[PDB]
């Protein structure tokens, strides 16, 4: 066999420990979902310093009074959340943040509404974007691009296992914090659902084909997307690409992919296994579940409680330029913020 | 080139959802 015994007890043990840390972790989690918190800060205090980005709300970086903790503020204004019929998204965006907790995914550490507005108050990374990393350098060394597979591979472990598909993976979303490691960040389009759903949502370059051809989908989209991900970090640009989202999907849907002549074949053969048209063959979504991607020849240095544990040397650290790095963005008019008591029952449970 | 096809697509910027 492939395995002698010492290597699969090994292998068994580990599996089996992943699951005793699924059933604690989903109960943790229900928990919070079933009675998630609300109105845990204020806007007072804070510090407003720095609007980041601007429809449906703003982002400004915050500065907490007592603690003199720099976080993310997500300001969004109530009144255009229900114009442009975002309810719903909003409601369960928040209520999601506020009930998962792992390593790799950015964490909500105050919400509150007044008036106005709805608050979400996030950790605040000065990393910065993988996209904007990636597009800088090029494209990642295979160890590179490894290492945060291996973050992504976890993270959808964890969220898989309490019926969360997440559905907008791209660097667009991916943060690289002060240790080098990644944080998750934007879950606006994540869905608990125990079967399909059938919502036509995410980016073009990274849409499964059973999204594109209209049929119901499964958290099997989220390992294409992981396949899209890990091509894109070697490549330097995705797979399926065209000068019109019509012509990506296409693409997608063809069955066919192509390869840079430098990777590896461990690499194209974990691709093949992942952009799998095929959902009876797509790895993540077979009888071993996650595991015949832990356990992919691709993957075979990686270690994956010591990922967990945060305790491999990231391959990169983004230049730590203080906890209010500003200098990294775009300048924005620093439009103020005022509150005069709408759209109430809307967001009750805000 | 494939890179310079995906130069030459306009889609090297920030992707937009939906």
């Amino acid at each position: 066999g492939h395995m002698g015994n010492a290597a699969a007890a090994k292998k068994g043990s580990e599996q089996e420990s992943v699951k005793e840390f699924l059933a604690k972790a989903k109960e943790e989690f229900l928990k919070k979902w079933e009675s998630p918190s609300q109105n845990t800060a204020q806007l007072d205090h804070f510090d407003r310093i720095k609007t980041l980005g601007t429809s449906f709300g703003r982002v400004m970086l915050v500065k907490h009074k007592e603690t003199g903790n720099h976080y993310a503020m997500k300001i969004l204004d109530k009144q255009k959340v229900v114009k442009l019929k975002q309810i719903e998204h909003t409601l369960n965006e928040k209520r999601i943040l506020q009930a998962v907790n792992f390593p790799f995914l950015v964490k909500l550490e105050f919400s509150f509404k007044d008036n106005s507005n709805l608050y979400m108050v996030m950790e605040y990374v000065p990393g910065g974007e993988m996209f904007s990393h990636l597009r800088r350098i090029g494209r990642f060394s295979e160890p590179h691009a490894r290492f945060y597979a291996a973050q992504i591979v976890l993270t959808f472990e964890y969220l898989h296992s309490l019926d969360l598909i997440y559905r907008d993976l791209k660097p667009e979303n991916l943060l690289i914090d002060q240790q080098g490691y990644i944080q998750v960040t934007d879950f606006g389009f994540a869905k608990r659902v125990k079967g399909r759903t059938w919502t036509l949502c995410g980016t073009p370059e990274y849409l499964a084909p059973e999204i594109i051809l209209s049929k119901g989908y499964n958290k099997a989209v989220d390992w294409w997307a992981l396949g899209v991900l890990i091509y894109e970090m070697a490549a330097g640009y995705p797979p399926f690409f065209a000068d019109q989202p019509i012509q990506i999907y296409e693409k997608i849907v063809s069955g066919k992919v192509r390869f840079p002549s430098h990777f590896s074949s461990d690499l194209k053969d974990l691709l093949r296994n992942l952009l799998q048209v095929d959902l009876t063959k797509r790895f993540g979504n077979l009888k071993n579940g996650v595991n015949d991607i832990k356990n992919h020849k691709w993957f075979a240095t990686t270690d994956w409680i010591a990922i967990y544990q945060r305790k491999v040397e990231a391959p990169f650290i983004p230049k730590f330029k203080g906890p209010g790095d500003t200098s990294n963005f775009d300048d924005y008019e620093e439009e103020e913020i005022r509150v005069s008591e709408k759209c109430g029952k809307e967001f009750t449970e805000f | 080139t494939t890179y310079a096809d995906f130069i030459a697509s306009g889609r090297t910027g920030k992707r937009n959802a939906i």
